[PDB]
């Protein structure tokens, strides 16, 4: 199966920062691009940033230059960094591999930002 | 793990990914379809 | 142009087994991916299997495990073994790459599964 | 037939897909700005 | 530039694609379903 | 940045040629997959013609065999061979490649074709 363990998140004020995390089994996060998605309560999933095979990021308007997507190898892991939280970033987090998203999802980490 | 290694997962991951996004279109134009015709009957 | 001709299927009682053949030139199996379809009458077309060039392999929910999609690269041929067919499964079945589906289709070969 | 042949042909054949797919897009998300308009007109 | 760097920047472009095309599919399923509510409430 | 520097429209009798080029800088035109789009007053942008990275071309049906899409790798430079042109072909014309039509879009050359 594949694997995805998500942390990271919490309570964090507003203009604060976190840093998520995604601990990847059973696929290669250097072999496969990565996605960070976020879902609010009685909201659609929202694709929130993406890295690729090779290392090439985009990003979500939301995240306007906020967030840094990166991974480490050897961990096997992915990371979220998120600077300058508001309130409208509340959520929970999700990572996923794009062939896994109509098959499975962890858990997710809860963000919640308060002011 | 080579680099030929990573390039053949990136091209598996691709046409996976690519099957999937086809299916999802291939429902929503049923769905589109279907609204089309509601709208359109006498 | 891209020939795609179709055989193997018939007349099979449900619970039996069939096996679909594409025979296929123009493009080169162990290149490209290929894909199995099918159409039920007044129905829209469904996809049903898929292998990538490296091999992998994904099925629709209808298959649920009893379809097996594979090919024989000398042959250049993609076949779908489908066990435990049921009446629901009757359709003509239609093999494809994906960069053509828009533009040609072969004769299909018909499967009617009875009871 | 090379592993790299290999490797050409599947990503030639996934940019063609990808094209095919936003082509598929665009007449959809046409459509459905269409019905849009249907439903929200005065 | 050689084969293989051509093969890596296409691969690129291809995943950057590929989250574009899902990206533009979640809205449009996101403004179909809510056509479909709209036809379908009491 | 991305910069796409489109030319070689203008106006052309019903039954001539034209040929446009897109100057390309900040990526490689022998690397990404290259577009041509055009778009008429007050119609949505329609795809016209795509070429491979690994050379293959792919057309709409409105070109209908008239239109050559090609590059020049030294140049960095897409162009588009329009012939037997039709009144219904005005429009202003694009290039661009796929990952940035979502981003930024260079400010077109004319075509008007008269009769």
């Amino acid at each position: 199966q594949v694997q995805l363990q998500e942390s990271g998140g919490g309570l964090v004020q507003a203009g604060g920062s976190l840093r998520l995390s995604c601990a990847v089994s059973g696929i290669r996060v250097n072999v496969n691009a990565m996605y960070w998605y976020r879902q609010a309560p009685g909201k659609q999933r929202e694709l929130v940033a993406i890295i690729t095979t090779f290392g090439s990021t985009n990003y979500a308007d939301s995240a306007k230059g906020r967030f840094t997507i990166s991974r480490d190898n050897t961990k096997n892991t992915v990371y979220l960094q998120m600077d300058n939280l508001k309130p409208e970033d509340t959520a929970v987090y999700y990572c996923n591999a794009p062939q896994f998203t109509d098959r499975y999802w962890g858990q997710g980490t809860q963000v919640t930002v308060s002011s | 793990l080579s680099l030929l290694d990573k390039i053949i997962g990136a091209v598996d991951q691709i046409q996976l990914t690519q099957a999937q996004l086809e299916e999802r279109q291939a429902e929503m134009e049923g769905a589109v379809q279907s609204i089309q015709g509601e709208l359109s009957k006498l």
